[PDB]
Order: C-alpha cells, then structure tokens, then sequence
RNA sequence: CCAGGUCCAGACACAAUAAGGAUUGACAGAUUGAGAGCUCUUUCUUGAUUUUGUGGGUGGUGGUGCAUGGCCGUUCUUAGUUGGUGGAGUGAUUUGUCUGCUUAAUUGCGAUAACGAACGAGACCUUAACCUACUAAAUAGUGGUGCUAGCAUUUGCUGGUUAUCCACUUCUUAGAGGGACUAUCGGUUUCAAGCCGAUGGAAGUUUGAGGCAAUAACAGGUCUGUGAUGCCCUUAGACGUUCUGGGCCGCACGCGCGCUACACUGACGGAGCCAGCGAGUCUAACCUUGGCCGAGAGGUCUUGGUAAUCUUGUGAAACUCCGUCGUGCUGGGGAUAGAGCAUUGUAAUUAUUGCUCUUCAACGAGGAAUUCCUAGUAAGCGCAAGUCAUCAGCUUGCGUUG
C-alpha cells in the first residue's frame, strides 16, 4: 500500500485539477513522469473526472517526457478510457475540443498510440462514430512510414468491419513508401475476400462489400501498382473479376494492368 | 440463534403478496418463532405536469401518481436457513431487506 | 342522461328472451343469477346487465313487449 | 444536462436525474412513471 | 451508493430501462426479446435473453467481452463486478452433444460415475431446461453389464413435439475395461419454440 | 452579449534549405501589459517532429438542399363518417344518411330502395367517499395489568415506563369482498328506448374525473443514420479555446400578473393553541433534537435519523381571551434612506440575505372598463415540495377558518 502522505498530497492535487483551465501545471503533477512508479500515483489522483485541459496537458507532458511503452501504457489506462468515456457519455456523442487536441497530439510518438490506443479500440467495441473521430484524428497527424505501415499491417490482419475499412482508407492515403512485405500482406488481405471455387470460403467470400471497400481497392492498385508479383497481380485480377465495382472496377483494372512486377 | 427482520418493498401488491404468503408458509411449516407480517402505509408519490408543452392557449395541470407498498416481517432463524431463503426468494418486482442487528 | 350501453340492452334482450322465468323483480337475486349463467369479465358490467334485467322484469309483469 | 437529445434548455434537477422533460414524457413508463390518476 | 429509498428505487429503474434501451438498439439482429438483472453480495449479474445467442458470444466471448465493457466503463464499476449472461440458445446446457462429450471428457479423466452425473443434470437444470435424461450402458469397472437410467424434470417419449423439441446424442466412451454407452437426452421449453311424480328409495 | 489580451490553423502534393543544423520539450531567469502566454541567455533534451512559398481539396468535432426510412409535437384536435353490394339517372350526382317522434348524440323507435358491415361516440382502464362483519400489527394507535411520581384523600385525576405482560384494530393502515344497477314510487314520452320530481341509500347531474384506439392531414422538429449527391470558401475566419472586467436588474413611460395597505369585525402587548401534503446526509456534511453565549440575526458544543422510528405531534398562521390605542394621513400604512452587527458565497459595490435603531413617502374603498366562481366551493390565512449556494412577491400541492 502507499504511505498516507502520497495518498492525501495526490488526493490533494486530484481535488485541485477538477476545474483547471489554463496556467501552468502543479509542481506534484509534474514530477510523475520523473517517477520509476507513476501508476500508483495517478490512481489516487482520481483518473475519471479529470478536466479536459488537464487531459490535454497530461497527454503532453506524459508523450513528450516519457520513453513507448510507458506512453502507450498511460494512453491505453487514461486517454484510451477517456476518450471512450467522453463520446459514449457525451450527449450528440461528439468529442470535446481539447480531448481531440489530447487524441491529436499523442500521435507525435505514434507507436505507443497505435499500441495503446488504436489496437485495444478496433477490438473492444468500435463503433462509426468512435471510429470516424479517429480516422479523422490520423488523418491529421502527419506519421513517419513505417508505423503507418506496421499499424495498417495489423489493420490488414483484423477481421472484416467498415470501420477497420476507414482506418484501413485513412492509413493508405498516406502515400508513404512501403516495405514489399507490407504490400504483401495488403495483398493478402485482399485475397480473403474472393470466392474460392475449390471448397474452401467464409463469412467474407460472400457478403455485401461497400463503395467503401472498392475505393480502398482503387487507392492501393493506384499506389502500390508497382510493387506487386505477377502472380499478386493476376490474383489481383481475379479479386477483379469477380467482385469488381460498377462505378469503381474498371478504373481498378486498368489501373492494375498498367503495373510492373518486382 | 440469530433474530433476522425482513422488510420487503414493492410497487406492485400481487407479487408483494405472493411473497409475503410464501414467506410465512415457509417459516410456519418448519416450527420458527416469528411475527406477522406488518403493514406500512402506501406512499403515494404525486408529480405536477403542464398540459401545455407548447406555449399555446390557457395553463392548466395534470399529475403523475405512484404507489409504493411496504411491509416487514420479523423471524427468528439459523445462518443456513436465512441464506437459503434469501437465495430463494428473490424475485423480480419485490425487494427484499436482511437486517442482522436488533438495536 | 344516463341512457346505458348497447352491450347490456343486448344482453338482456337474450337472457330475457331465453332465460326468462327464473328473473324476478329482485335485484339481489338476478345478481348471482347472471354470475351463474353468464361469463362477464367484470362486477360493475354484470350489476349493470343483472339491474337492466331486474327492470325488464319490472315492465315485463305489465304486459306484452316487441321481443 | 439531458444525456438524450443534448437538451440544455427544460432540465428537472430533481433526484439527480436531469433529464430534459421533453425526453421524461417518452421514457416515464420505462423508468417506472406509469399515468394513474 | 447509498442511496435514498425512493431516489434508489426510481435510479434502480432507470438503470432498468438504460440497459433495456442500450440492448433494444445495439443487438437488433440478434433477436432481442428482454433483459433481467441479478443483484449478489458479491457482483452484479446480467442475463441476456436474446433469441440468437451463437451471435452474442463470438469467438473466445469477443463481444460478451465487449458489451461487458461497454457495461463497464460508461456506468462506473470496477473492474469484475459486471458479469453478462447468455441464456437462450447456446446454452451448453441445452445441446445433448456438448453435455454427451462432456461426461465422456469427465469419465476420461477419471471421475466417479454417479458425481458426473449429478453435475451434468445439475448444469442442464439450472441452464433452462425442461427435462433431462442420463442413459449410461455399460460394465462400470465389474464383469457384469449393467443398464440404468436416471430422469428429471419433465420429459415426452412419443409424437410429433418429440420431432421438434428433444435432443438425443449418442457417444461411445473407451476406457480401460471395455466400452460404456453414453446418451444423453434433453428437454428444453416449449415456450421457447420461435421457429308422474316418482319417488325413489335406497 | 461586449471592451481588450492570448493560443492553434494546412490535411496532402511539389520545390529550395537542412544532419557541417531546420527546429520539439524540462526548465532557472529576463519577463508581462490587467492576467497567462509570447520571445531570447544559459543549464540541458536536441535530430526532421522539418521552416518558407505555389496548387484541386482534405477537415466536413464546415454547415445548408434532394431522396429514403424513421421517432417526437400538432389537426378533420376525427365523436359521423366511409365502403361493399343493390336500386334511380347517358352524367354530374343521389338513396343507405328519413315524413314523424325521441335522445346528450346520425342514440333509438317507426316507416321505407334500400340491406349488410366497419371504425366515431357511447364503451375499456384508473381513481376516489361507506362498511363496530373479516385478516392483522413495538417503523401506528387504544384499553386493561405491573413498577413509579404529584395532589385531595372517599373511590379519583394527570403522567412516565421503543418491550413488564394481556386484549383489540373503535380510530391509523395493507388487503379480500360487499355495495350502485339510475333501486322504488309519481309525472312525462308513439305512453318504445329515455327525461324530470319525491323516498331509501355511504354514494341516484353519466357520484366526479382524465388516458387508450382506427382514420384521414401536417415543407412540421431532428437522427450528431445513409447515397462519388446541387451551394460557398476550403484555414490566418476564430463558428474552436482561454483570461479578466461589466451586464441582462440601467429608467419621462405604456401594458400585464401579483404583494401590502387606505383601518377600530382593526394596529400593539401578553397569555390559549390546531394541522396535513412532504422532505432529509457516503465515500459526505442533509434534516437537525438537546445544552452554553448573544438584544436579535445567529454563533458554538454535542446527539438522533439514511427514516411511520429523529427533525415532527412540523405546538404553522389566520384565530381565542385579557389589557393599550379613539378616530386625529394616528400608535394605520411602510415606500425610501443612512449607520452598525451577523450569515452564504472565491468575490455582496448597481446595496445577496437576516437582525438593531432611525427615516415614517405617497395612499380616506378606486373612473372608463375588466378577471374568476355554485359547497368544505369563493375568500382570508399560514405550512410543505420544486427552482436552492442565499432570499419569494414565482409555481404546484397541503392543512385551518369558512
Ligand atoms: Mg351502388
Ligand atoms: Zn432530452
């Protein structure tokens, strides 16, 4: 247990941050990310009915001073709980100002964000508008290349919804420089899809595939054309063939047609 | 030896009733000391309401009405035959109360 | 003016003209009389059908009526 | 406020509630309000 | 917590109908009829009674996980006192090969053979089943065979409702004397089928 | 809503620069005006997160339009309508839906080219007032019996005692039933459904009240729902954020809802003293009993109640009696204003509110006109619940007199 002193200074300071605005931040609240324990010390200052500028602030000090894994460990215990707190308990299920500030700026370390944040919310129950608002929050922060490629890598690897489709939209008008391999596993996310003659298909062989879908197919035969086999490219063909869009399709594969082979 | 008093509260007095005789069949079948089972008074909870929710012609009212019901029934039992009957006797619409102090 | 519904006159009209001798000018009689030969849901609707008979009882004794 | 339709106008405060009464008229009877009397 | 009576009752309902609006809009397709809640000393307990439940609980309870979370953290409970329950249809107490492979599993690592018995008409009875019945044919670790046969509830033998209600699988467990038969037969509810004058003397 | 002070823009593409420096943070200071910022000198992390400039628009936590589905709010607020078959007419149309009579009613009778049947209304639900007959109680009350107190004693009265025991529900209450169905009589009516008067009844205007359908009409409101959807820019705009300070109450005034009065059925001082609808605190500080201080406002020290248990018997007010005042803008009235003391609020000035003293303004039953109302009802009177941090003259209820 904590010694009585750190339980009544932090429940002090929890009861000092319910209101804070602006100004600068107590000097007990700054020296948690100086701490070998914080997660002790933000428990009693009372996590849930943080303000949002202390949400915000507490996103900035707790990126910018600490090393991924504790960053992705402070985001996905408060800002992940937070932020799922402030659209589902919000009234037109909307986000406040300085909370998609806070969303914002905790993208500046992006691994820790996506393994924190992004991972645990596409598995624990994303909904449109959840999913929408983060879309929208990583199509602002401009990311480096290669977690943009290993976070749509796992985007790939999930199983089928529209909203893994607006991520997957969000993390491929990118147009960053990706590894062969990540094409790859986009075009191995791609191939589960198609229906399989030979006995062999599922839940996603034969459902209903939006505008949404065909538009990604369309981004990732524009971009990564290039970067393809030739056996990707004629299974490519056949995901065409037999899936293909009526407003969309024909500019996917004369688009698909006009790539070399690595 | 442990003297229990249970009070039960309830909107409805059918399933409020069918407990409280299923609770006294059960105590007297079984040779327990026991009281009766006594009778609070219904509360009735009574709320204002505008007939105009729009801001059109005269002011008048109407009033929403609640009843609640309770009762308390005061028995005298071992620990085993108190917490079966408590995992008994829980229903839906019926809220029962187990006090373990007298004072 | 209390004129009473269409269910009881009709109603009465067939217990009157199918059970007519065991009806008397007693209320109180026709009551459990009614319970006892008709299946009606409620205690106000069958004391309304139970006093309509007892009154069709009461100008029946007169003379002759249309049904 | 009302956690409904973003009500910050017709609030009852009471029984810490605070449901606008133009959401309570709909969602009485699922709360337990029923119109007696 | 501690609450006023009335303030708690009418809180109590609103808890009622957040729940009931929350599970009316969010598990349309998966035949939603109605909820009830359990209050225990020791958590608080949700039984969904939703007419197709192999929808509800996904894969390793990925959306039972799910909406316990979402019970979770919009209305503030610690983390283990909210437990969602899965009633209607996959049971695992209402599929007579599931409760066939269990006492097989449960003769396999050695059990007693009247205990596995008590357990499964136990898990059947109390998962919301009408009826049941336990047939185990078999030398029981003797030279003799024997055939014996244990009931309870309420169960039919003969007609066309035994066509469209009962389950009846049949197992053959290997143990180390020889081979027992295993059949299992369950009775679910039928409620739940969605788819002169003369003077005598003596 | 203003007067000012700050952030943060921009996703993306392209070109210079940049690691031999573009620049992100912990700071300590110079700061900085009103407050935070902002910037630059170190101690340090620095390390592309780029800085600057051009371009369709990303962003639609950018909104208005078009299609759908949908929920809520109104109305023909359906309370007499429609339709099927028939008849009549080339047709628009009509008969059903009417010469008469009756009803609250197009509710019925009767007659008949009309005859069926549906939704209207009648009707279904929910409430009230009487049950000394059930069936039943320390979270209600009464009476008897103990222990005990005070007084005349000649038997009594007034009490205490959340367990000393017993009985009961007469009152309180939770119920099951009863009862009313316009019962009976007399007028009136084709003497047909009904209406009115009298008796009995707890209840005899439909004993009194509202919710519920089916139907045709709503450019009504949004759902932060979906469809390469029409509109304007895509951003130096703050429709996003903050910081303080002011307001919404400012006053020739008109209109309206109310309060207090113009007085002696009354103002003032003592004594008598009667309610009910309520409500009340946890991981906090509600309703507050009781004792001390203070003129009071109130403060303070404790205790009870998470509630038929304590506040509370809410000992409320109007009222009742006994004294003061004599018709004199009086001792009626209490507007305005000043001073001091307290309480809540971070903060009381444009005075939050309460107390003490003083100031004692108009105003001698109100014109034209106008509001509401038929029995526990008008009116007077206070109390409780919401708005609540503090006050009501705001609203809804309750009770007293009537
Ligand atoms: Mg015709
Ligand atoms: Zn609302």
């Amino acid at each position: 247990a904590l010694p009585e002193k750190v339980i009544k200074a932090y429940t002090t300071v929890g009861s000092i941050l319910k209101t804070w605005t602006h100004g600068k931040l107590p000097k007990l609240f700054k020296v948690i990310p100086s701490l070998r324990n914080w997660q002790d010390v933000i428990y009693v200052t009372n996590p849930e009915e943080w303000s949002p500028h202390v949400v915000y602030e507490a996103t900035k000090l707790f990126v910018s001073n600490l090393t991924a894994k504790e960053s992705q460990k402070f985001i996905n215990l408060i800002l992940l709980e937070r932020f799922r707190d402030n659209i589902e308990t919000s009234e037109d299920h909307s986000l406040n100002y300085h909370i998609y500030r806070a969303v914002k700026k905790s993208l500046y370390k992006p691994s820790a964000f996506f393994k924190g944040f992004l991972f645990p919310l596409v598995e624990t129950g994303c909904n449109v508008r959840e999913a929408t608002i983060a879309g929208s929050v990583l199509a602002k922060v401009s990311v480096p290349a290669l977690h943009s490629s290993a976070a749509l890598s796992y985007l790939l690897r999930l199983p089928f919804s529209p909203p893994t489709t607006v991520f997957i939209k969000i993390l491929l008008d990118k147009k960053y420089a990706l590894p062969y391999q990540t094409v790859d596993d986009c075009v191995y996310y791609f191939m589960r899809f198609r229906i399989l003659d030979d006995g062999s298909n599922g839940e996603d062989a034969t459902r209903v595939l939006p505008v949404i879908w065909h538009k990604a197919f369309l981004t990732f035969a524009q971009r990564y054309k290039n970067d393809i086999t030739q056996d990707q490219r004629d299974f490519l063909l056949e995901t065409v063939r037999q899936r293909g869009h009526k407003d969309i399709g024909p500019e996917i594969r004369r688009e698909l047609l006009a790539g070399a082979s690595r | 030896i442990i003297k229990i008093r249970i009070t039960l509260t309830s909107t409805k007095v059918k399933q409020l009733e069918n407990v409280s005789s299923n609770i006294v069949k059960n105590a007297e079948q079984h040779n327990l000391v026991k009281k009766g089972p006594v009778r609070l008074p219904t509360k009735v909870l009574k709320i204002s309401t505008r007939k105009t929710p729009n801001g059109e012609g005269s002011k008048t009212w109407e009033t929403y009405e609640m009843r609640i019901h309770k009762r308390y029934i005061d028995l005298e039992a071992p620990v085993q035959i108190v917490k079966r009957i408590t995992q008994i006797t829980i229903e839906p619409g019926v809220d029962v109360e187990v006090v373990v102090a007298s004072n | 003016g209390r004129v009473r519904t269409k269910t009881v006159k009709r109603a009465s009209k067939a217990l009157i003209e199918r059970y007519y001798p065991k009806l008397t000018l007693d209320f109180q009689t026709n009551k459990r009389l009614c319970d006892e030969i008709a299946t009606i849901q409620s205690k106000r609707l069958r004391n309304k059908i139970a006093g309509y008979t007892t009154h069709l009882m009461k100008r029946i004794q007169k003379g002759p009526v249309r049904g | 406020q009302c956690r409904v339709c973003s009500s910050h106008t017709g609030l009852i405060r009471k029984y810490g509630l605070n449901i606008c009464r133009q959401c309570f008229r709909e969602k009485a009877n699922d709360i337990g309000f029923n119109k007696f009397r | 917590a501690l609450i006023s009576k009335k303030r708690k009752l009418v809180a109590d309902g609103v808890f009622y109908a957040e729940l009931n609006e929350f599970f009316t809009r969010e598990l349309a397709e998966e035949g939603y009829s109605g909820v009830e809640v359990r209050v225990t000393p020791t958590k608080t307990e949700v039984i969904i009674r939703a007419t197709r439940t192999q929808d509800v609980l996904g894969e390793n309870g990925r959306r039972i996980n799910e909406l316990t979370l979402l019970v979770q953290k919009r209305f503030k409970y610690a983390p283990g006192t909210i437990v969602l329950y899965a009633e209607r249809v996959q049971d695992r107490g209402l599929s007579a090969v599931a409760q066939a492979e269990s006492m097989k599993f449960k003769l396999l690592n050695g059990l007693a053979i009247r205990r596995a018995a008590y357990g499964v008409v136990r898990y059947v009875m109390e998962s919301g089943a009408k009826g049941c019945e336990v047939v185990v044919s078999g030398k029981l670790r003797a030279a003799r065979a024997k055939a014996m046969k244990f009931a309870d509830g309420f169960l039919i033998h003969s007609g066309q409702p035994v066509n469209d209600f009962i389950d009846t699988a049949t197992r053959h467990v290997l143990m180390r004397q020889g081979v027992l038969g295993i059949k299992v037969k369950i009775m679910r509810d039928p409620a739940k089928s969605r788819t002169a004058p003369s003077v005598k003397d003596y």
